[PDB]
C-alpha cells in the first residue's frame, strides 16, 4: 500500500524558513519521480519542486527557485521541502506527491493528504465553540467555532459517526483578523429528543480539543 | 554534447529536446550521457533475483537452492556438492586423501604444508577441513 | 518557460449536457500533456495522459484531443459527481506546469433554501460578543440575498457570509450568514430577524426572534 505523509507545516514569520518532511511506504523509490504541489486558498494547483529517483537531480519553479531545496534520505524513506525568504504568496497547502509510468513517461499519480503552511506575522489563538440550538419539518442545529488563528480547525459530530446533513462551513476572516465558522446539522423536527448531538472541534496549533453538545435552551 | 551531463539513473530524451529523463520501469543506465536505458536482465529459470533491478542499476542474479552461480555476473548456475567433495563429469565425487573441500563449490585443495613454515602438524586435515600447524 | 492558459475559468452545465475544456501552452509540448480532476477535500485524479490516452478505472465520457499548443477536454455526458476543478499539466520540460484550472458547476432545477435563525448562546454573551446566525440549507442558484434586520432596520457591514461547496450528489449550496453585535449592542434592542430573497421563492422568507424568549 503507497502512503505518503506530510508533517512540518504550520505558522511561520515572513522572512522565515520552514523544513516539509514527506514520509512514504508501500515502494521502493528504484524508479521515476517524487514531487511537491503547491495549493493557496481558494486558487489553483503549483507544481513547485521534482526530484528523480538514483541521481537526485532537481528541479524547480521560477516561483521557487534559489528559495526552495527539495532533498530525498533514502535511509529514511523521507522527502523534504526547505523553504527560505517565505512571504504571504507562500501560503498554501503543500502536498507531497509519488509518479507513476504510463504513456511512455512519468507524471503526478500519487499525493499525500498535505499539510498546510501559513506566512504570517499574526499570534496563534484557540477558538470558542458556542452551541446553536435547535422549516417545512427541517430542524437545525450546530456548533460556533468562533476567534482562532491559524487555519485549519476540523469540526465532526458524534465522532465521525453523524456525517448526513452536515455543513461545516469554510472560515471567514473576521475585521479583527480572526478566524470564525459554523458546522451544521439538519434532522427532522420530529426526531428531536431521540438522539445526542455533540461536535467535536479541534485546533491543533493551540492544542484545542473541544467535544460540545448541542442541546435545546429552556 | 549536452547529453554527456544526463546522468547514471536518467537518458538523453531524444522526444523531448535532449533533456534528462529518468530511466523508464525495468530500464538502467549506470553511467552517464547514455541516450537509452539499457534493459534490465530477467532473474527465471534456473536464476532467481537476488538484487531488484533500479534506474542505476541492473538486475543481480541467484540460482535456484542446491546450486551456485558460475562467471561473472552470474551467467550459469553449477551444480553445489557437499563439504569434502568436488563436481566431475559423472557427478559429485569425495576428495582424494590428503585434499579437502570446506564449501559446497568449488574443488578439492591439497592440504598446506606445516614443515614449509618449520611448523608441526597438531591436527591432520580432513577431507573438509585444512590441517592445523603449530607455532 | 512553459505556460500553460485554460479556458474558461469556469462554466455551469446541466446533469446529460456535453462541456469543452480548451489548455494552450506557450510552445510546443507534443503529446505531453495530462488531465486532472479535483474534488473539494480529495486529491486530484488523473482522467488522461499521453493528450488523448484514458487511463484505466475512468469513464468513457472522458476525452482528450491535441497535439502542439491546443488541448481539448471533453465530458460526452454530465453527471452530478462531475462538479469539480479540472486542470491540465504538461510534461515536455522536466517543469511540469499546471494550467490555471477550470471550475466546473453542474446546474440544476431552482430549490429554495430551508431557513434558519439562531439567537447567540449565553454562554458568548457572559463574553461581551453576540452572534447571530442564519442558515440558507440546500438551495440552487448559489445566488441569494440575506438581510438582517434589528427592531426592523437594515443592518450595514456587521455580518460576514460563507458558502459551502455544491453537493455532489443533489448539486446544491448551503449559506450561513453571521451578524456580529457588542453585548450593548444586543440586550439595547429585541426584534432579530433574517430575510432571504431567491429564485424558488415567491417572496422574501423571513425569520425571527424576540431577545428573552
Ligand atoms: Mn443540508
Amino acid at each position: 500500500e503507497v502512503q505518503l505523509l506530510e508533517s512540518g507545516g504550520g505558522l511561520v514569520q515572513p522572512g522565515g524558513s520552514l523544513r516539509l518532511s514527506c514520509a512514504a511506504s508501500g515502494f521502493t523509490f528504484s524508479y521515476g519521480s517524487m514531487y511537491w504541489v503547491r495549493q493557496a486558498p481558494g486558487k489553483g494547483l503549483e507544481w513547485v519542486s521534482s526530484i528523480s529517483s538514483g541521481s537526485g537531480s532537481t528541479y524547480y519553479a521560477d516561483s521557487v527557485k534559489g528559495r526552495f531545496t527539495i532533498s530525498r534520505d533514502n535511509s529514511k524513506n523521507t522527502l523534504y521541502l526547505q523553504m527560505n525568504s517565505l512571504r504571504a504568496e507562500d501560503t498554501a497547502v503543500y502536498y507531497c506527491a509519488r509518479s507513476s509510468y504510463y504513456g511512455s513517461y512519468y507524471s503526478i499519480d500519487y499525493w499525500g493528504q498535505g499539510t498546510l503552511v501559513t506566512v504570517s506575522s499574526a499570534s496563534t489563538k484557540g477558538p470558542s465553540v458556542f452551541p446553536l440550538a435547535p422549516s417545512g419539518g427541517t430542524a437545525a442545529l450546530g456548533c460556533l467555532v468562533k476567534d482562532y488563528f491559524p487555519e485549519p480547525v476540523t469540526v465532526s459530530w458524534n465522532s465521525g459517526a453523524l456525517t448526513s446533513g452536515v455543513h461545516t462551513f469554510p472560515a471567514v476572516l473576521q475585521s479583527s483578523g480572526l478566524y470564525s465558522l459554523s458546522s451544521v446539522v439538519t434532522v427532522p423536527s420530529s426526531s428531536l429528543g431521540t438522539q445526542t448531538y455533540i461536535c467535536n472541534v479541534n485546533h491543533k496549533p493551540s492544542n484545542t480539543k473541544v467535544d460540545k453538545k448541542v442541546e435545546p435552551k429552556s | 554534447d549536452p547529453c554527456s551531463n544526463c546522468p547514471a539513473g536518467t537518458f538523453c530524451d531524444n522526444n523531448r529536446n535532449q533533456i534528462c529523463s529518468p530511466c523508464p520501469p525495468n530500464s538502467f543506465s549506470s553511467a552517464g550521457g547514455q541516450r537509452t536505458c539499457d534493459i534490465c536482465r530477467q532473474c527465471k529459470g534456473v536464476f532467481r533475483t537476488r538484487k531488484e533491478c533500479s534506474s542505476t542499476s541492473n538486475a543481480e542474479c541467484d540460482c535456484t537452492p542446491g546450486f551456485h552461480c558460475l562467471g561473472a555476473g552470474c551467467s550459469m548456475c553449477e551444480q553445489d556438492c557437499k563439504q569434502g567433495q568436488e563436481l566431475t563429469k559423472k557427478g559429485c565425487k569425495d576428495c582424494s586423501f590428503g585434499t579437502f573441500n570446506d564449501q559446497k563449490r568449488g574443488i578439492c585443495r591439497p592440504w598446506t604444508d606445516c614443515s614449509l613454515d618449520g611448523k608441526s602438524v597438531l591436527v591432520q586435515g580432513t577431507k573438509e577441513r585444512d590441517v592445523v600447524c603449530g607455532p | 518557460d512553459i505556460q500553460m492558459t485554460q479556458s474558461p475559468s469556469s462554466l455551469s452545465a446541466s446533469v446529460g449536457d456535453r462541456v469543452t475544456i480548451t489548455c494552450r501552452a506557450s510552445q510546443s509540448i507534443s503529446s505531453y500533456l495530462n488531465w486532472y480532476q479535483q474534488k473539494p477535500g480529495k486529491a486530484p485524479k488523473l482522467l488522461i495522459y499521453a493528450a488523448s490516452s484514458l487511463q484505466s478505472g475512468v469513464p468513457s465520457r472522458f476525452s482528450g484531443s491535441g497535439s502542439g499548443t491546443d488541448f481539448t477536454l471533453t465530458i460526452s455526458s454530465l453527471q452530478p459527481e462531475d462538479f469539480a476543478t479540472y486542470y491540465c499539466q504538461q510534461y515536455y520540460d522536466n517543469l511540469p506546469t499546471f494550467g490555471q484550472g477550470t471550475k466546473l458547476e453542474i446546474k440544476r432545477t431552482v430549490a429554495a433554501p430551508s431557513v434558519f435563525i439562531f439567537p447567540p448562546s449565553d454562554e458568548q454573551l457572559k463574553s461581551g460578543t453576540a452572534s447571530v446566525v442564519c442558515l440558507l440549507n440546500n438551495f440552487y442558484p448559489r445566488e441569494a440575498k440575506v438581510q438582517w434586520k434589528v427592531d426592523n432596520a437594515l443592518q450595514s457591514g456587521n455580518s460576514q457570509e460563507s458558502v459551502t461547496e455544491q453537493d455532489s450528489k443533489d448539486s446544491t449550496y448551503s449559506l450561513s450568514s453571521t451578524l456580529t453585535l457588542s453585548k450593548a449592542d444586543y440586550e439595547k434592542h429585541k426584534v432579530y430577524a433574517c430575510e432571504v430573497t431567491h429564485q424558488g421563492l415567491s417572496s422574501p422568507v423571513t425569520k425571527s426572534f424576540n431577545r428573552g424568549e
